[PDB]
């Protein structure tokens, strides 16, 4: 079972996200130049929120040695734990810790019992440390995605073996991509002393369209169970992605922009409407570019709706809009099942769909 | 007669690809010499009408010209417009023959006999040299501690106001002060955009004298070039027919060579 | 407390924001030209604002040098200065942007004098003062990166973290329109056109109040000098008074530069500002009936209110009672808060 | 789909790159080429029997 989610979204102008050039992303859609933000940005802006906050419990670390410091109190135990991951085989090779692990293992305690339990030899603590790291699974930002762990075979001893280190994460995450073409523009810039005795910037502007998808029996099935921490956790990506933005030069681009029209579907399958921005948007004067583009997404959905009809797999969908500022069937099509005008009510008529559940009982779900 | 013309520069799209008309308006002697060839010899016309060899100041004619450089045009695009004023008439189609990359429109020109009376309400735009020649004392090294030598130097520097009086006001007054020579009258003037212009230019150099003899080896060695900028828009009243006619086409301030005084009339 | 401040204002030809060969801000909204405001030009304007002189210690420079013969009367040096600036690693040569604050550069006028010193050792002690110097709306607001060339340290050198950064955040005024082509003088035979710019930046909290390491009545100061210089200073220019004020207590920072997608458009452009209001109204409304106010107007000329609807808590008509509302923001009057160096 | 006794490949259709215009997109020009080149082989590679019933 697969519910998509389609953010309708127009942002001011500003660089919310850049490679090395300062230049923002971009790419080639129906053969011409788009912008672009990446997913992995988004789904880091989305965990480092305050929605996305109660169950933030997972941990992507370069630096495994400070935390257990911290952890163990005011002994003294970088050394012995540095040569235990050291020999543990996390890539000691080219001087760098350069692989990365994605546990959640909140209780670190554990690891500082193995670490300080001065009864065991060198190569014993390593596989224990080896045993208790691969079992997490929890922490649900560990539910969306997760693949923590690849030893290295060459700087590891030849007395550990390893565990399954997979979690089969269930999120989709399309890169967001604009309605139209970009354009960029070069700022100048100068620092002009105080004391008395030019640069290049870049940005552009764009209307974004986002999908999301999530597949609630593999969301249920990787936390092992507790339907409330799936629900709790479907409520809080729900909010976090309607509101939530970059941190990319907000301090002098801030672009604290809503998205313009929200849209939910229940269906079986995954799909995509990318293809309603093949063409891209041309500005009219009697009209803007987001209602052109709810327009293209209004008849792209009436199209597929028409195109691949199956009477065995109903289509349940919401249309929200702020104050029910941009309809989506405009001319003649009911295409929606229900329209809402809030978005609190919206994520619990989510709820309520899925399995019924209230927002007030599934948020005492923290873990 | 009067000859006007007009240039039509993008100085936009994608920033990522190489923009040689762009790339040619950041240095105003490299301008004010490309709008210099427009003008070949009977005899180098006649030599390379391709314009494919070495480019020498001596086998072009000579005339005082004026220029303007203007921007900010919408209409979804943006545009650099050149105005050229000259007394002979440009041949835009040899200057820049190997280079229409730089323009997004081809060259235009028309004629000009500007017929006036006296007491006649005109609208003028004019960017102004605000430069005045002063006595200063010779300042040298500023290692931490300032060095005093009795030299007096013979500048050129800017016009200055004092901490008390707008800048509008003062440049009003300095157009004031030279208004009745021209031979006309300010009732209004007011300051769009003050600044500078920075310039650089070659200047041969001795080195070394030829083994073989017959001159030197040379290396190009180059000189600043800086300027102060005021451009000033307003409405004018004439005061004398041949007198206006005196102010056109000579110019209002100095630095006349490097595009300094050049003024638009429209008849308000 | 996110307050958030509009600040939609009338501007210039003779004051706007210009730049390289000539050319005015020109930013691409939309998909049409409109033209944006610099979030650096504001920068090295609100230091120098008509209102700014009672809470300012920023001195920013590119050189510590002969800015050190200054405090001092050692009347007989300056081969020090390629010693000290060289050996901490501030090296073009000695080019190193250091921002820091107006009243502690008395000791960094100091230790200079002090002849015998290891000058290969307590080199660091001018480099030890730079550590802190977030007192005054400047660091609090702005920020530095003191980055010292890698390739030249001394034997030790401490370099403690020489990084800050900023807490408010400054947003490009948004045109709401295709700027206006000029005034072509080539079909030949008060006076020019003028840009819109919905101004607007935002506050936070703990970084916007806390950063003062002590004070607090400076933080009721600074938010009232701060609203009080953008009102009244000339971003390259010089009643202009702001057409209409919105101020929030919510809790977050809205870029609302979106609301105005369609380039404002004028066949008699004498109401370029005009489209601002009414439409605001519109999205406010849409707003706060999607996803959940004191105003300001010259002689309460422009309400906005939708004529029955309590959209705003109060309407004020002058400037120095709705800063005293918003101070009355933990209660600070504006006598105390003026009150602040 | 189509039903056919011998097999035919209809790629020589994309030997010319889709270049975009301002006025179509990728899909319509792709489609309208396939749509020439299916109509110049059906038109041009028989006269009798078998009407294809694709």
């Amino acid at each position: 079972m697969l519910i998509e989610i389609h953010m309708i979204q127009n942002h001011s102008p500003a660089n919310l996200n850049r490679d090395d050039l300062g230049a923002p992303k971009t790419c080639y859609f129906g053969g011409v130049l788009r912008s672009r933000i990446s997913s992995q940005c988004i789904k880091r802006s989305i965990r480092t929120s305050n929605d996305f906050k109660a169950l933030l419990g997972g941990v992507r670390t370069r630096r495994l040695a400070d935390l257990i410091q911290q952890e163990a109190g005011e002994t003294e135990c970088w050394k012995k734990a540095q040569e235990i991951l050291n020999k543990c085989g996390f890539k000691n090779k080219d001087d760098n810790t350069k692989m990365l692990v994605f546990m959640s293992k909140d209780k670190i305690k554990d690891l500082a019992r193995i670490v300080l339990d001065n009864s065991l030899g060198l190569t014993e603590a390593a596989q224990q440390v080896a045993n208790v790291i691969a079992q997490a699974t929890l922490a649900p930002d560990i539910a969306l995605c997760g693949r923590m762990l690849e030893p290295n075979d060459k700087d590891k001893d030849k007395k550990v073996k390893w565990s399954n280190t997979t979690v089969e994460a269930a999120l989709q995450v399309a890169h967001a991509i604009s309605t139209h073409i970009a354009r960029p523009e070069i700022d100048y810039f100068v620092a002009a002393d105080d004391v008395p005795g030019i640069g290049e910037s870049m940005f552009a502007s764009a209307c974004f369209y986002k999908y999301f998808s999530i597949d609630w029996e593999q969301l249920v099935k990787n936390l092992k169970g507790d339907t409330n921490l799936a629900a709790h956790t479907v409520g809080a990506f729900l909010l976090a992605a309607a509101k939530t933005n970059p941190s990319g030069k907000q301090n002098s681009f801030a672009a604290h922009n809503y998205p313009d029209g929200i849209l939910v579907e229940f269906k079986n399958s995954p799909i995509s409407y990318a293809n309603a921005f093949v063409r891209p948007v041309s500005v009219v004067k009697e009209s803007d570019l987001v209602e052109q583009s709810i327009g293209q997404l209004s008849n792209y959905v009436n199209d597929i709706r028409l195109g691949y009809y199956d009477e065995q797999s109903p289509v349940i969908g919401f249309w929200f809009s702020p104050n029910n500022r941009y309809p989506l069937g405009y001319k003649h099509s009911k295409l929606a099942s229900r329209n809402i005008g809030n978005l609190n009510e919206l994520v619990g008529a989510v709820l309520d769909y899925i399995g019924g559940f209230k927002w007030e009982e599934v948020q005492k779900s923290k873990a | 007669m009067i000859y006007l013309s007009r240039l039509l520069i993008d100085t936009g799209g994608n920033p990522d690809r190489p923009r040689p008309g762009r790339k040619w308006l950041d240095n105003i002697y490299n301008v004010h010499r490309r709008l210099s060839m427009a003008f070949p010899s009977g005899l180098r016309r006649e030599q390379d009408p391709h314009f494919l060899k070495p480019f020498s100041p001596n086998d072009f004619q000579k005339t005082p010209f004026l220029f303007r450089v203007d921007n900010n045009i919408d209409g979804n695009d943006k545009r650099a417009i050149i105005i050229v004023q000259s007394v002979l008439e440009p041949d835009w189609d040899y200057c820049f023959q190997n280079a229409l990359d730089f323009l997004a429109a081809p060259p235009e020109t028309k004629e000009y006999n500007p017929e006036f009376k006296a007491g006649q309400l005109l609208r003028f735009r004019l960017r102004v040299n605000a430069s005045v020649r002063r006595h200063i004392p010779e300042m040298v090294q500023q290692d931490g501690q300032t060095i005093e030598t009795g030299k007096i130097l013979h500048k050129r520097v800017s016009l200055t106001w004092d901490a008390s009086s707008t800048p509008d006001q003062a440049l009003a007054d300095w157009l004031a002060a030279k208004s009745p020579k021209l031979g006309f009258t300010l009732q209004r003037c007011e300051l769009l955009q003050l600044g500078w212009v920075y310039g650089s230019k070659p200047e041969p150099k001795n080195v070394k004298v030829k083994e073989q003899g017959q001159g030197y080896w040379r290396e190009h060695k180059y000189n600043p070039l800086r300027f102060r900028a005021a451009l000033l828009e307003g409405v004018l009243e004439v005061d004398d027919p041949k007198l206006f006619l005196k102010t056109l086409s000579s110019g209002i301030g100095k630095a006349k060579s490097f595009g300094f005084g050049l003024l638009s009339v429209l008849p308000i």
